């Protein structure tokens, strides 16, 4: 086990998929996605099973598997 | 309509 594909679901139901190592910090995925949407990374919250993905979280830590989904929500007002 | 998008992230 090395790489898995994660599906990132955009706010408009578009998707971008990322191949990541099980030990890669998910900051890299968050930054890439935000860059590709042209929005500041801190305007977004990235959720796995409804829980907030921190910059330092890894797929291994969060228990992610092949084709698991990450949802992108706008940050909450004041968050 | 959108094409498939797969990005490999460096470690």
């Amino acid at each position: 086990g090395e790489y898995i594909k994660l599906k990132v679901i955009g706010q408009d139901s578009s998707e971008i998929h990322f191949k990541v190592k099980m030990t890669t910090h998910l900051k890299k995925l968050k930054e890439s996605y935000a860059q590709r949407q042209g929005v500041p990374m801190n305007s977004l919250r990235f959720l796995f099973e409804g829980q907030r993905i921190a910059d330092n979280h890894t797929p291994k830590e969060l228990g992610m598997e092949e084709e698991d989904v990450i949802e992108v929500y706008q940050e909450q007002t004041g968050g | 309509e959108a094409e498939e998008r797969i990005i490999v992230l460096s470690d």
